[PDB]
């Protein structure tokens, strides 16, 4: 029951980081249960088959059909915790109310990433006069697809085509071309 | 049943599935309408031989 | 209504006294066909490949379970026409003997 | 020069509109070569054409004339190396005439 | 259940054998319960006089629900790639009950103070319905039934006839 | 739905001249 | 055990889609000039089958190209449906027609196509090869239309020996022939095409009087209608369009009598509940 | 983080309805003579906003009164949709048109309006101010039509140098101009109006060879059709009508190729799941 | 389904464009 | 079917006895590729950057929990083609050694 003697490679420490700033958020958030549901969807209607072919030429066809017939639904977590401080709860409600919020929940050994809050329940009961029991739910916005990508430098980036539609006229202290020429001749 | 696999525009060769089906139909018409043409039975062995 | 040329225990064509070929029908034909299908090693039919009993990959090997062998024997028995099901597939082992007994419930 | 898409299967058939005509080629492994059945506009043109590298598939003037085109394998046909390594190219009338002109002095 | 010997005091009960490569996977799950529920649906048809003809039956795919304990992170990752493995079918052998053409439909880990070392996990597989349960194959590599590719719209390349000729010469 | 299509059909048949 | 097959016709051959795949065919036929429709949703298509079918189904090669002189322009598909028990089959034919529309209703993981076929979608025919009669009788104009369309005909009407001055030289394509035969004399005698048979008859007469279908079991209740009796039934491979029916009901005793058929609504689902045919019928004279 | 704006134009100014309110815009554009339409379901309207908007939207003051010589007869509204993350915006323009119908779909406690906007609903024009050319070529008639409608034109076709006698002297209004340009030469070359640009081009050509859109991510599956490839996608602010697409699919490997766009199915819901655009495309030449 | 009826009220188009 | 030039423990191109370059295919190529991919510090690819092992943020630093190091190593291993998955990954730590042991289950 000495709980500080945690394992080295399977440490039971929930660490909710923030993908924007990569800093641990909502510390002092004593966790009581973590459930990770990872669903999927398989074919329901019988798949067609084309027999009277050979060994191993049916195999890759079936493999492609199978890889084509399942759809992976995102991961969800359901954290049950006990907030001891008002600051943690105010931050949790603010993060929930913020539309743009991606975090990285790390359970005992999972590193579920790109995860956003769906539901947030705060229960205040007469048996927990200080602290309040919290029940949060998280959903994966985007699976960690490895962005191979053309990195490390501003050049070498791919062209992104912003198809503009209507150009505005002008503003500021500009009188057509003489205004433009004065602005340019200012060397600023 | 063999059709004309020679014809004039070169030899027309069909799939072994079609050839085996033709041999199976011949054997079914010859021996019996409901004969077990399984590969482990003597008639099935003869069918496989005439399919090769 | 299965029918099969009558064969002996040596498993060739065995003729009658008149020098004819007997065409067993229904019950005896199905029994002979099941016995023949249980004696066929897998990968022996070049037109089915996957058919046949796994006598070397599921039996006769230092294996962990014989449930794969049970599945293979059941599939081989059911593959024969007019078999429907297996009432009992008793599988007993003596020191070496891999005894198998079937109770096929052929309809005809 | 139009490469015809192919897949690494032993025996197959492909139909397409090339050179203002409806071509259909059935390629199959026969013993230890590849044979091709070629049909243009429904009516079959040739059966059992043994396939070879550089050598045109349609070989008699009754088939590839006038300006119908032809099919050429860069290497000896082998369905195991279909898709990559081995290709089938379609030549129009003038381009096949040029290919034959280069091919008759080799 | 009965029906088979072992005469062998080391038979493992549960097995998830990958179909391709015929290899074991997640060989360290501590199974706790297996539930293999079948399913099928009727076609009740009331008709005029007080009566309802059931017509025929459609066999819905099999489902298996397995409660297990994962004792190691490697096993947990094996289950995760089992769920994420979209291109292989698995064969589940629970107790003399072989099931082929099976893929993981769902999976739920549970981390609670009742199990701090291991993690309970509920896996659910569902059978992939196939038109032919038993397919017909062939031994040698020459004699497939032909497969038709339909209209292809032959794509365009530029090499000129000279390049093709030099390629054939080489 | 179909009421949208009905409204569309009606709007087709409105022009600036009565005859 | 319902047994439903969708049999296409392509250069490779017929590729029968069986009832093991999830198939749903809604056929709607009637005694009109309109082409009878069949909407069939087929799920469980493999990649190879999809490429072999959907690529052939197209509306090109006759608009921006030529590739056309006869059939093989569009794929002709038939539907064979019925029951099967104890080893005996009942697979009759319920539709023959060419595809016109291709789509997908259900996205992955069940990639299921939905294709739309109409009977006699070869309307882009040889722009009337043989000229229509100058002055002739109705029966002979009907015979000319049937010969032009290539279909055998059943002409049974009291208007056959009526001369028409100039019967249909404004016709542009083969399909409009049916519309013309429908246009002339259209209080009762409406001509239609059922499968490959062109039927021209009075609306109150039966094509085959000896082929009445005694009906005793219905789904629901055989109810009255504006014209005759309307009722749904389980699939019986003996009910055609414009055939004779001998309704003998229990819930409704007043609807008993002999009726001819005007409209038919097949809804056949191998892997779903609806496997019924709905019949519109009118009194038979 | 979807960002959707409905921007009206009223005497007070532009009153932008943002994505915070429950908005749902269903647009359907196509390469035809018909005006592309947008249905708009907007909830959470206050009493003042309802008074400002619905009272302005009316079909009066041009039938039982006069109050009309130019625009301001009916309110013109544009739609700017897109995505936004990390601070950068992607708000393109997806529809420009005038309202014609307004109704209420949801009663209290959420008074939700549903308006119906059509592109170029200003057909209440100066009844053709300038007379059409007496004899002229197709390109010049198209230029006259574009000038009369006030829209810039993109005329790219092989039928431009073809003369016409009386090219549209029965035209009554500005809208009928597009119907006429569509009416003549309708095997392939269908003219349409996309936003404020009148496009007259062949159906098998891309308005813009350099503006092909490489598509690799699809919702569902990129499928075949009786014409070309049909597929749905998440909102990309670079897909117009009649544009070129470079489909590169995974599920269906043979639908890959270059296609032109014929139809477009925008369904944008800020506070609901559907935020997709569906593309009908045909083979491009 | 009104979509099937829409798809049916399009079949009236023969090879004649007449035009 | 992966293919890779034969390299030694020094990580250079190691030629054969005839001065040729050997192209390993399948199992040996996959093993060499996994080993090489586990030695690349993160941010060394100017064409991936995000790829590689974080030897200086997860390992080699006063990191509280080694789960991040485990996931980084697992991602680096799985990035190699035809690896499918990892059977076992031990992260045993001796006094000053961060011992890692993988059990890749490459398909071939």
């Amino acid at each position: 029951m000495n709980s500080f003697l945690k394992s080295i490679l399977n440490t039971p420490t929930l660490t909710i980081r923030d993908d924007v700033t990569k800093l641990p958020v909502w510390k002092s958030l004593q966790v009581k249960k973590v459930e990770i549901y990872s669903p999927a969807s398989v074919v329901s209607k019988p798949l067609a088959t084309k027999d009277q072919t050979e060994a191993q030429v049916y195999t890759e066809a079936l493999d492609i059909d199978v890889k084509n017939g399942k759809i992976i639904q995102p991961v969800r977590l359901r954290i049950n915790a006990i907030c001891p401080d008002l600051s943690t709860v105010e931050s949790i409600m603010n993060a929930f109310n913020d539309n743009t919020s991606t975090f990285a929940i790390t359970s005992k050994s999972i590193l579920a990433d790109k995860m956003a809050i769906m539901t947030l329940d705060v229960d205040q009961s007469p048996d927990m006069l200080n602290a309040a029991e919290i029940n949060m739910e998280f959903e994966q916005v985007e699976p960690p697809v490895l962005n191979e990508f053309d990195p490390a430098f501003p050049q070498d980036s791919p062209t992104y085509g912003v198809q503009i539609q209507s150009l505005s006229d002008a503003n500021l202290l500009d009188l057509g071309a003489i205004g433009d020429s004065i602005s340019s001749a200012a060397k600023s | 049943a063999n059709y004309n696999y020679i014809v004039d525009t070169g030899v027309i060769v069909a799939d072994t599935a079609d050839v085996l089906s033709d041999v199976e139909a011949e054997f079914r018409a010859a021996l019996g309408a409901n004969i077990n043409l399984a590969a482990s039975t003597p008639q099935g062995s003869l069918v496989a031989a005439e399919a090769i | 209504s299965t029918s099969t040329i009558r064969t002996g225990t040596n498993n060739d064509i065995l003729l009658d006294d008149n020098g004819n070929m007997v065409i067993l029908r229904d019950v005896e034909a199905c029994a002979q066909d099941v016995r023949a299908a249980m004696l066929m090693r897998t990968g022996e039919n070049i037109f089915d490949v996957n058919s046949g009993v796994g006598y070397f990959e599921y039996i006769f090997s230092p294996q962990k379970s014989y449930d794969d062998a049970r599945k293979s024997i059941a599939d081989a028995i059911l593959s024969s026409p007019d078999v429907t099901g297996i009432e009992q597939l008793d599988i007993d082992i003596t020191g070496e003997v891999f005894g198998v007994d079937a109770k096929v419930i052929t309809i005809h | 020069m139009k490469k015809i898409p192919l897949t690494a299967v032993p025996n197959q058939a492909i139909s397409f509109n090339a050179g203002s005509s409806y071509w259909k080629i059935r390629l199959y492994q026969n013993m230890d070569m590849m044979n091709a059945d070629i049909s243009r506009d429904g009516v079959i043109v040739c059966h059992g054409v043994r396939c070879f590298g550089g050598i045109p598939l349609l070989q008699y003037s009754r088939q590839y004339r006038p300006d119908y085109g032809n099919f050429v394998f860069d290497r000896d046909a082998d369905w195991t190396l279909f898709g990559d390594g081995i290709n089938l190219f379609y030549l129009d009338g003038a381009e096949f005439a040029e290919y034959q002109a280069l091919a008759t002095r080799k | 259940m009965l029906g088979i010997f072992t005469s062998l005091l080391s038979s493992r009960s549960f097995s998830i054998v990958d179909q391709n490569t015929n290899q074991l996977v997640a060989a360290d799950l501590r199974i706790s319960r297996v539930n293999t529920r079948f399913s099928s649906v009727g076609q009740r048809h009331m008709l005029e006089d007080g009566k309802t003809k059931m017509d025929s039956r459609t066999i819905h795919p099999m489902e298996i629900i397995v409660e297990v304990f994962c004792p190691s992170i490697d096993v947990v990752d094996q289950i995760n790639q089992l769920l994420l493995d979209r291109d292989t079918l698995y064969k589940v052998i629970t107790r003399g009950m072989v099931f082929e053409r099976m893929m993981c439909t769902s999976e739920a880990l549970n981390q609670t103070p009742d199990m701090i070392s291991a993690t309970p996990a509920r896996l659910t597989f569902s059978q992939v319905l196939v038109q032919n349960p038993k397919p017909i194959m062939f031994r040698n590599a020459g004699d497939s039934s032909m497969i038709d590719r339909g209209l292809a719209l032959a794509e365009d390349v530029v090499g000129s006839a000279g390049d093709l000729f030099d390629y054939a010469v080489n | 739905q179909l009421t949208t299509a009905i409204q569309d059909a009606q709007n087709d048949s409105a022009t600036k001249i009565l005859y | 055990k319902r047994i439903l097959r969708v049999t296409f016709n392509m250069p490779y051959g017929p590729e029968v889609i069986r009832e093991d795949l999830d198939v749903r065919v809604r056929i709607m036929k009637a005694a009109l000039r309109i082409q009878n429709r069949a909407t069939m949703e087929i799920f469980g298509l493999t990649t190879q089958l999809r490429e072999s079918l959907l690529s052939q189904f197209t509306a090109w090669k006759h608009r921006q190209r030529q590739v056309g002189r006869e059939d093989e322009l569009m794929i002709k598909v038939s539907v064979e449906a019925g029951y099967s028990d104890q080893g005996r089959e009942q697979v009759s034919r319920v539709f023959v027609g060419e595809v016109a529309i291709v789509d997908i209703i259900s996205p992955p993981p069940d990639i299921g196509i939905r294709i739309q076929c109409y009977t006699r979608q070869i309307d882009r025919t040889k722009t009337i090869r043989n000229m229509p009669p100058a002055n002739t009788t109705f029966v002979k104009f009907v015979e000319w239309g049937a010969n032009e369309m290539g279909l055998n005909f059943i002409c049974d009407t009291s208007y056959n020996d009526q001369v028409l001055k100039n019967p249909g030289r404004s016709i542009t394509v083969a399909s409009a022939i049916l519309a013309s035969i429908q246009d002339m004399y259209m209080p009762d005698v409406a001509a239609f095409v059922d499968d490959d048979i062109l039927i021209v008859k009075d609306r109150d007469k039966v094509i085959r009087p000896d082929e009445v279908t005694n009906v005793n079991s219905f789904v629901g209740i055989p109810s009255w209608s504006e014209w005759g009796v309307e009722f749904q039934c389980l699939f019986e491979p003996s009910i055609r369009v414009a055939g004779g029916v001998a309704v003998e009901s229990l819930m409704n005793p007043s609807v008993n009598g002999n009726y001819v058929i005007t409209a038919l609504e097949y809804d056949l689902a191998s892997r779903d509940r609806p496997f019924y045919i709905k019949v519109m019928g009118s009194p038979a004279a």
